[PDB]
RNA sequence: CAGAAGAAGCACCGGCUAACUCCGUGCCAGCAGCCGCGGUAAUACGGAGGGUGCAAGCGUUAAUCGGAAUUACUGGGCGUAA
RNA sequence: ACGGUCCAGACUCCUACGGGAGGCAGCAGUGGGGAAUAUUGCACAAUGGGCGCAAGCCUGAUGCAGCCAUGCCGCGUGUAU
RNA sequence: AAUUGAAGAGUUUGAUCAUGGCUCAGAUUGAACGCUGGCGGCAGGCCUAACACAUGCAAGUCGAACGGUAACAGGAAGAAG
């Protein structure tokens, strides 16, 4: 069967794509593109575990040097079948996410999207609030919504960890009848499907999320 | 520029039958006429004076099915008339070949009627005619397509014509399907429930 | 000319191989030998690899001048490989033969080490440096001598003795180069039999047009020897249009639909613009190749590419410095036009009806960022303009204005690339600029903690808030700890609002402040005097206090880079990564090439891939990633503080 | 000759001014010709349902005249309002 | 004296450097300016004009076509159930 | 027969009457812009730079004024395969 890469995973994958054609216009060294390469294959082999014909005959591609960008896109989209799209919730569980959020409403989300992002993300411009949805590692769908600044700077991301737009986000921890509450937050992109795109690793977000907490 | 909305929605804000259906089945018992359209149609607010206007010229060119700027052109042609105004746009409507075939009793709605003149299904003094807005003078006779005399809609049409009331200024013939616009429609003639005072003081304004 | 007589060929070298020389030469000597000969001067400089690569694709065939003394130089390495990933048939002119040093076997020797490529000698020449006065012809078995210093008497004579032994020699390595390629030929040589010029000539086109084989001729184009030996090989050996293999394009209705554009002129229209020029005299010139049918002077077309109707006013056809009108253009002809205002470079252009779009030459992304700042506002207008024109003359030079900073960054593919652009924004639009790197962004943070109380007195507000410094990339905390309503819960978020806005406006040189922990524990309010505002302004007072007690420090990004080089470059790699504040973390062999994982800060990393290339020739790679941010050094941060503040 | 097939959108709903509620937001974001609206129960902001007015158009802006007896000849005034 | 002459000037152009050529506020069109305004069309079939004994020739006048929701007007996008 | 013609409203006050300015409801356009857009007839379409103008075209006609024949299409004549 297809290989069930995850999202960040098909999107590391494109990049180091990227990097190994890049690497054959750049480098004017034989030796060095073919250690490149072996990484590259490696890498992917790796990313894939068992490799069908069609990954072999695309890797097989990737490592010539007379790969096109064409034929990358190609191969990018043979590998985003393999790639599974982001689980999206009943209605009914979206109001079980956000129970203190009354009558929440999720926009319609693209496949694609799903397919290319690790977490879905939407911000509520009128309430300044930016509801994130994640399925933990246990596969619990986990949902937070926090405050994004209107301010926007370009600095590196920490979701991403790749520089971008980005605006402070805060978790508010639950108020107490004193009305002590603690906010934490640190800038993440305005655009969580840019974000998606951007993020190469699971575990980078999950910390990110931790860290929040 | 025709209106293809539900019809009797129309009606309803008026609060008065206009007309739009057949009249097989009453207009109580396939709409509540009582209730205006919409969700607060059944609160009743008081009209304004420029409210009381405005609807007495819908009312018109609901039943009349004819667009603001014909409608408009037409109260200019009344206006440029001697005589009175009111009374002389209602006569210029009534002159029109769509109400001409409805009061025949060709077409049973107004809208049918329309749908009979566009797809040149009526003649009138022998030469097709196509166009709604056509005024049917004196003495004209208007008679319906020989290959239009077997639709059936015509025929059951003439039945529903003869449960309303007839017309003195138009005489039809049944079967024939040929009728002659003696004279103008007098203002008497016309329907009293039509205010023409108000539709004249809304374009003066 | 008809489109066998065709020939369009591209002239590709190193820095200082005697390209342009060459260039003239066969200006001087030209049309040759009832062909058609189109030359596409191709630039040597590495910075400008853009200019070789559009030119390789619009030409069917290329000659590789190569300097004598030196050989193959990185340069020739790279254009070879672009012309190799386009599969442009080539011959290989050695050049400078009388520059003392000159090596014709050290330089075939060279193609072969460097490029492996399958490149055999077709001449050999007689003598070297001042002593260069003949060549052997390997294919004819004849010697060419040059009695004059034009080099327009050419004495055809017998090989010399001492010579007609390496000719033999040589033929024989030239058969079988020859032969791996040809089974025809390959018979014939391992049978000893006797192989005609004319099939040794069609068996060498044949390989050359395939790209399996490299026609090796030598020559000086200073003492005007061997370009006309060069012109014959071009016409011998260079496919013409008809040989090449048609390019292919699509559909603009269809993308999926591939559509094959033979060079025939009853075929229909379609042609290939790949360069644009500003010419004082006729205005906008646009370059175009017509790879099917014919275009007439006056006549209307369509870009396919923007799908736009544009008409051409007038046809010129390029000869040396004179320049000539026609009529008509035909297919396989390189030619330029004037009155396409719309038509830029790798548009396509076809007939009114024709929707064919062919393949377009793709861009590189800059490589390296600078930014540009103008003097005077009345120049900032003349630069935007400048910046654009450049731009729409080269799609790889990028110019944006910078948002936030209100700076104009420049991208290019090199140092040069970029300060050619700055000098002729400078000499042609007389626009005076200041460049410089782009400045890295920046953040601030606490280096100790302080409890502040910022009061604001009617209007009355009262706040203690103590900071903290948070950890690394722990971000920005904050801790509503009132107790008993000290303050009014109503404004708590006035008392927010005012640090958040304070602290996004930074503390020293006015950067986002991140990793601090404001904790707000005690206040006070009046019951008539207390209002929103005065509690927001009493909590940006609270951090201009804590700025003075916190010790505030700037922090510059970290990044993590990954080294890929040979092991005999890694000492200068370390020492330049050390040079640049850089720390090595670790190094690990990989093959034969060797792997240094280390984190150098940002700002140093701006033109690294220069200096990689230089330490490494050009076997050197690096991938870097965003680690964390560090406290900038003393000094630095000063400088930082100054640059802001306007000091 | 075939077949409803191939063919509806735009502005507006505090008062002036025909057309209303709900939800979000919270002197914020916004709106606005005028009067004004928005600080946690907004028919005035943004969106939705519903409605009104127009319709291959519908709004906005500019421009001219009118309403303006507000340069008054038609057709105004001058104690205290000029 | 729009598509005549001469002179002077500013501009553009040619040149053998001596000397020369030109004027879309006719039609279409280009560049520029602007918030913004059309095709380098067809025909002299008709009307009218010039010349001619006439035939005819000439006519970007004119008759038509192209582009544009710019306006005006009419009509449709179904109609009964 | 060549007439048929004439609407106000909001806003100064705690409230009022007056005065008085401001604003709105209408009509119209060589319009422009945004959103949208089926067809036809008819009409209109550089208001700005009286800015600069590539290219073609917009003024010719008369052999019934004249010498002629540059053509060409014939004729006659004379040589000719
Ligand atoms: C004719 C040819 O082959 O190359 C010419 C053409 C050339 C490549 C020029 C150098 C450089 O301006 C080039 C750039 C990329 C410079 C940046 C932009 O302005 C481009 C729009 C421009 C296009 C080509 C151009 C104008 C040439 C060189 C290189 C000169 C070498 C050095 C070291 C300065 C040359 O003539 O030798
Ligand atoms: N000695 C010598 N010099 C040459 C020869 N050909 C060219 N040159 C010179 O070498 C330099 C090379 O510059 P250029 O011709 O522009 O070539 P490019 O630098 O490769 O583009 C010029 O000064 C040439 O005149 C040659 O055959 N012999
Ligand atoms: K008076
Ligand atoms: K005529
Ligand atoms: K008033
Ligand atoms: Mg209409
Ligand atoms: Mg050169
Ligand atoms: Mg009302
Ligand atoms: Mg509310
Ligand atoms: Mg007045
Ligand atoms: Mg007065
Ligand atoms: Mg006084
Ligand atoms: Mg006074
Ligand atoms: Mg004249
Ligand atoms: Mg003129
Ligand atoms: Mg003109
Ligand atoms: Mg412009
Ligand atoms: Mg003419
Ligand atoms: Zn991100």
């Amino acid at each position: 069967m297809k290989t069930m890469i995850y999202p960040h995973q098909y999107n590391y994958i494109r990049s180091v794509i990227l990097r190994l054609k890049n690497v054959y216009k750049t480098v004017n060294d034989k030796e060095t593109v073919k250690v490149i390469q072996s990484e590259t294959y490696n890498d992917i082999n790796e990313i894939f575990g068992h490799i069908d014909d069609d990954i072999e005959e695309s890797l097989k591609v990737l490592m010539n040097i007379r790969l096109s960008n064409k034929e990358i896109e190609a191969i990018l989209n043979k590998f985003l079948e393999y790639v599974v799209p982001f689980e999206l919730p009943s209605p009914q569980k979206l109001q079980k996410v956000f129970k203190k959020v009354k009558k929440i409403k999720i926009p319609q989300f693209e496949e694609y999207d799903l397919k290319v992002s690790s977490f879905v993300g939407w911000n509520e411009l009128a309430s300044n609030r930016k509801y994130i949805i994640y399925y933990d590692e246990k596969k619990q769908l986990k949902g937070l919504y926090g405050e994004i600044s209107n301010q926007v700077v370009k600095g590196f991301c920490t979701i991403c960890n790749k520089e971008s737009n980005v605006s402070l986000f805060m978790k508010k921890s639950k108020t107490n009848s004193d009305g002590q509450y603690v906010k934490k937050g640190d800038y993440i992109c305005r655009d969580s499907i840019h974000c998606n795109k951007q993020l190469t690793d699971i575990n980078q977000f999950y910390n990110f999320i931790d860290k929040l907490d | 520029a025709r209106y293809l909305g539900p019809k009797l929605k129309l009606s309803r804000r008026e609060g008065t039958d206009l007309f739009l259906k057949s009249g097989v089945r009453a207009i109580d018992t396939k709409c509540k006429i009582e209730q205006a359209p919409g969700q607060h149609g059944a609160r009743k607010p008081r009209l304004s004076d420029y409210g009381v206007q405005l609807r007495e010229k819908q009312k018109v060119r609901r039943i009349y099915g004819v667009l603001e700027r014909q409608f408009r052109n037409y109260y200019k042609e009344a206006a440029r008339l001697k005589g009175n105004t009111g009374e002389n746009l209602l006569a210029l409507l009534e002159g029109r070949l769509d109400n001409v075939v409805y009061r025949m009793g060709f077409g049973a709605t107004r809208a049918e009627a329309r749908q009979l003149v566009s797809h040149k299904a009526i003649m009138v003094n022998g030469r097709v005619v196509n166009i709604a807005s056509y005024q049917v003078s004196p003495n004209d006779v208007v008679s319906i397509r020989e290959k239009a005399k077997k639709q059936s809609r015509v025929k059951a049409a003439l039945e529903l014509a003869e449960q309303r009331e007839k017309p003195t200024w138009l005489e039809v013939d049944a079967g024939k399907m040929e009728g002659t616009f003696k004279r103008k429609p007098e203002r008497s003639d016309l329907s009293a429930d039509i205010n023409e005072h108000l539709i004249v003081e809304l374009y003066s304004k | 000319f008809s489109l066998e007589k065709t020939r369009n060929i591209g002239i590709m070298a190193h820095i200082d191989a005697g390209k342009t020389t060459t260039t003239e030469r066969i200006l001087y000597y030209t049309a040759w030998e009832g062909h058609r000969v189109n030359i596409i001067d191709t630039p040597g400089h590495v910075d400008f690899t853009v200019e070789v690569e559009r030119s390789l694709r619009v030409l069917d065939g290329a000659v590789t001048v190569l300097d004598a003394q030196s050989g193959v130089e990185p340069q020739t390495e790279t254009v070879w490989r672009q012309a190799t990933t386009y599969g442009v048939p080539r011959i290989v002119f050695v050049n400078k033969m009388d520059k003392l040093g000159a090596n014709f076997e050290y330089s075939v020797s060279t193609l072969h080490d460097r490029l492996q490529a399958n490149a055999a000698p077709i001449q050999l020449p007689i003598g070297a440096e001042d002593e260069f006065e003949a060549i052997i012809d390997l294919v004819e078995m004849k010697c060419f001598k040059y009695t004059n210093d034009l080099g327009t008497e050419i004495e055809e004579i017998e090989i010399p003795e001492d010579h007609l032994d390496r000719a033999e020699e040589a033929r024989a390595s030239l058969i079988e180069a020859v032969a791996e390629t040809s089974d025809e030929l390959m018979e014939k040589y391992l049978g000893d039999e006797e192989i005609s010029v004319s099939e040794l000539k069609e068996a060498i086109r044949q390989a050359t047009t395939n790209v399996e084989f490299y026609p090796v001729l030598c020559g000086t184009a200073f003492k005007n020897k061997g370009v006309q030996l060069m012109l014959d090989a071009v016409i011998d050996y260079l496919p013409s249009p008809l040989d090449v293999k048609p390019i292919i394009g699509h559909r603009a209705s269809n993308p999926e639909e591939e559509v094959i554009a033979k060079a025939d002129d009853s075929a229909e229209f379609a042609a290939l613009a790949f360069k644009v020029m500003t010419d004082p005299y006729v205005g906008k010139l646009t370059f175009f190749r017509v790879y099917s049918g014919t275009m007439t002077s006056g006549s209307y077309v369509k870009n396919s590419t923007k799908g736009k109707r544009e008409r051409v006013g007038r046809l010129l056809q390029m000869h040396a410095n004179s320049r000539q009108e026609i009529d008509t253009v035909y297919s396989g002809d390189i030619a330029a036009a004037v009155g396409l205002k719309d038509t830029g470079t790798g548009d396509t252009l076809c007939g009114e009806k024709n929707d064919i779009i062919l393949e377009s030459m793709e861009f590189p992304e800059p490589v390296i960022h600078l930014s540009v700042e103008p003097k005077s506002k009345a120049d900032q207008d003349k630069m935007t303009q400048a910046l654009v024109k450049l731009q729409e003359e080269d799609p790889t030079f990028h110019a944006h204005t910078d948002e936030e900073t209100g700076q104009v960054i420049i991208g290019g593919m090199g140092e040069l690339h970029l300060d050619i652009l700055v000098d002729r924004m400078k000499k042609e639009f007389n626009v005076e600029c200041n460049v410089g790197a782009p400045m890295v962004s920046y953040r601030e943070t606490f280096k100790s903690s302080a409890q502040v109380q910022g009061k604001f007195s009617g209007q009355y507000g009262d706040v203690h808030i103590e900071f903290t410094p948070n950890e690394t990339g722990a971000g920005f905390e904050f801790e509503n700890a009132i107790v008993g309503g000290v303050v009014p819960r109503e404004y708590i978020p006035s008392v927010e609002a005012g640090l958040k806005d304070a602290m996004e406006n930074g503390v020293l040189a006015g950067y986002p402040l991140i990793d601090v922990k404001a904790k707000l524990y005690d206040g006070s309010y009046h019951d008539v005097d207390s209002s929103e505002m005065a509690f927001k302004i009493a909590a940006s007072l609270a951090l201009k206090e804590a700025a003075k007690k916190c010790d505030p420090v700037i922090l510059e990004p970290m990044m993590k880079v990954t080294i890929e080089m040979p092991e005999e470059y890694m000492g200068d790699i370390m020492g330049d990564v050390t040079s640049r504040r850089g720390r090595v973390d670790g190094m690990e062999p990989r093959g034969n090439a060797q792997v240094v994982n280390a984190y150098v800060p940002l700002s140093e990393m701006f033109g690294y891939a220069t200096s990689l290339r230089s330490n490494t020739q050009g076997r050197g790679t690096y991938t870097m990633y965003f680690d964390h941010y560090a406290e900038v050094p003393k000094s630095i941060a000063e400088d930082i503080i100054k640059k802001n503040k306007g000091e």
